[PDB]
């Protein structure tokens, strides 16, 4: 504990600048950083773009298929020839 | 969530 | 948040941070390092990303190993330490025990949070908010983080849309027979 | 410690003329050399069969003097780092603007990650000669060009090295036909790790629409990028986004699977594009067209 308030008053003496520098640096060098969170969310509004298209394309996928089971049948009648065509 | 929340209370509760 | 170095490694795997089972939780993890298991070796565990600059910021703590290949595949010490004994800079804290043989413990202490801090130095004496525009910009910020947390509950929705119908549908070896096909043709041509 | 002098002393003897195998068994038994660290350690059992927390108490004067050992061992990690940065800018015995061709290091390399281990840790200044050696590689090295493999049984976890390594992917693709695996492998490394997530996902992405075209040669990396979506990102919608982006045949299955959507390499226009070495410019003016 203590001597960080003798560390203090070190950085008034000598510095003056230290002490007063990380109250401004607090947003100043923040502000370098900032930039970084702004470009990820800019990211992060790309990303939505692909949530978004997922949220049709899904959707889209359904409603323009939606065959199923067919495929068992008509693979079964494909089976036994294909096997007969290896077979021959 | 609650930390930004309590941002903004503790502004008010100043 | 806290950055430093460990120091030492105690099997491959061993005991976590804490676990659910008797309290509550911290993080299990592991540094390979191997040894004999029944006469001396002094082994060590380490990482960059292990010893992080983030971290859950303070505990009076229980050290627990387990494990240790094959040989050992078992607990080697227990001990205990109220950590404001492990100065953050320089200040070595350290223990010699032995559960099952001797090892002479070395841990090094070379080289929300903000806050709470804030609060208490508030308190602490009269004062006004000065530079509120600070906060201001600052909430900014958490909400840039809560967007991201949102982003996040819309991915975990998202994450079950495609699994229901993946979960729900089987066709699998209809592709083999198509695939052994069109090989067919080729090699018997 | 007379290993810690004599093993010196031969090793200046190694400066009057360097016979290779000596060298390249050294990186190997240097864990043997920590075998005898290991059996001084013995001693140090033995000395131990010699003496019989928030309070500051005193187990430290248990392990101390072991750090102070440490501390010389680490010089012992120090003389090699010495010897071993010498020899590091020495990739050949250098004089007059001449190397005595140790390229041979390359060799050694694949014996070197046993050592590697012991100095890594300034990874700062390991990295660092390395990168000069890099730089350097990345000019005149073909064969030399090698230590693209080597490279990746040295350890990092630090996204900020993966992105110089981006800028290094960026400061490489290159020609040899062979020269493509080092980096094949080391990407193995990685495909059984992801390191740095989306970004590395674009790189990624950047390389296969080059992937798109390949000859034969390119055939090998197929397999290999198949543990990328081996690796689950919800794999099906990146997937589709890059399959449209590379739709040379319309579907395909697991990676054994992957041989089924074929469509034609071509050594043939590639060879009239290498006679066309000589020609660009309008190159860029006819594909608009």
């Amino acid at each position: 504990s203590r001597r960080l308030k003798v560390t203090g008053d070190l950085f008034d003496i000598m510095s003056g600048q230290t002490d007063v520098d990380h109250p401004l640096c607090e947003e100043c060098t923040d502000t370098l950083l900032d930039q970084l969170d702004t470009q990820l969310n800019v990211t992060e509004n790309e990303c939505q773009n692909y949530k978004r298209c997922l949220e049709i394309l899904e959707q889209m996928n359904e409603d323009d298929s939606e065959q199923l089971q067919m495929e068992l049948k008509e693979l079964a009648l494909e089976e036994e020839r294909l096997i007969q065509e290896l077979e021959d | 969530a609650a930390a930004a929340a309590a941002a903004a209370a503790a502004a008010a509760a100043a | 948040i806290v950055n430093r170095n460990g120091h030492q490694l105690l099997d491959t795997y061993f005991t976590l941070h804490l676990c659910s089972t008797e309290k509550i939780y911290k993080e299990f993890y592991r540094s390979e390092v191997i040894k004999n298991s029944l006469n001396p070796t002094w082994r060590s565990l380490d990482f960059g990303i292990m010893p992080d600059r983030l971290d859950t910021s303070v505990s009076c703590f229980v050290v627990k190993i387990w494990g240790g290949k094959e040989n050992i595949y078992q607990l080697l010490i227990e001990w205990k330490v109220c950590l404001d004994g492990l100065k953050y800079l320089g200040q070595q804290i350290h223990a010699r025990n032995q559960n099952e043989i001797i090892f002479g413990l070395n841990d090094g202490y070379y080289g929300n949070a903000q806050k709470t801090i804030l609060l208490q130095v508030d308190q602490n004496c009269v004062r006004n908010s000065y530079d509120v525009f600070s906060l201001l910009r600052l909430h900014r910020a958490q909400c840039a983080i809560k967007q991201t947390q949102v982003t996040v509950q819309k991915i975990g929705k998202e994450i079950e849309e495609k699994l229901r119908l993946t979960s729900t549908s089987n066709e699998l070896k209809k592709k083999s027979e198509c695939l052994q096909l069109k090989i067919l043709v080729l090699q018997n041509e | 410690i007379y290993p810690e002098y004599i093993l010196p002393g031969i090793a200046h003897l190694a400066q009057d003329d360097a016979t290779i195998v000596r060298l390249a068994y050294a990186e190997n038994i240097a864990l043997l050399a920590e075998t005898a660290l290991r059996f001084l350690e013995l001693v140090q059992l033995k000395n131990l069969n010699m003496e019989n927390h928030p309070n500051g108490n005193y187990d430290t004067e248990l392990q101390a003097l072991h750090e102070m050992v440490q501390q010389k061992v680490v010089t012992l990690l120090s003389d090699p780092e010495n010897i071993v940065k010498q020899t590091l800018m020495e990739n050949g015995i250098t004089r007059l603007c001449v190397f005595f061709g140790r390229q041979k290091a390359n060799d050694v390399l694949l014996s070197h990650m046993i050592t590697f281990l012991n100095d890594k840790n300034d990874w700062h200044l390991r990295g660092a000669f390395f990168d000069s050696i890099v730089g350097v590689a990345a000019y005149v090295g073909w064969q030399s060009s090698s230590i693209l493999k080597p490279l990746l049984q040295q350890g990092l976890s630090d996204a900020e090295e993966f992105v110089i390594v981006k800028a290094l992917y960026a400061l490489t693709c290159m020609c040899q036909l062979g020269l493509l695996q080092k980096p094949h492998v080391y990407e193995f490394a990685s495909d059984i790790a992801p390191f740095l997530c989306h970004p590395n996902l674009w790189i990624r992405y950047g390389a296969v629409g080059f992937i798109t075209v390949v000859a034969r040669q390119i055939s090998t990396a197929d397999v290999y990028c198949k543990l990328m979506p081996y690796l689950d990102p919800i794999i099906q919608i990146e997937r589709k986004l890059v399959l449209l982006s590379v739709l040379k045949e319309p579907v395909s299955r697991s990676i054994f699977d992957y041989a089924l959507r074929s469509k034609d390499i071509t050594s043939l226009f590639r060879h009239l594009h290498m006679r066309q070495k000589k020609r660009n410019g309008s190159l860029p003016d006819c594909p608009p067209p």
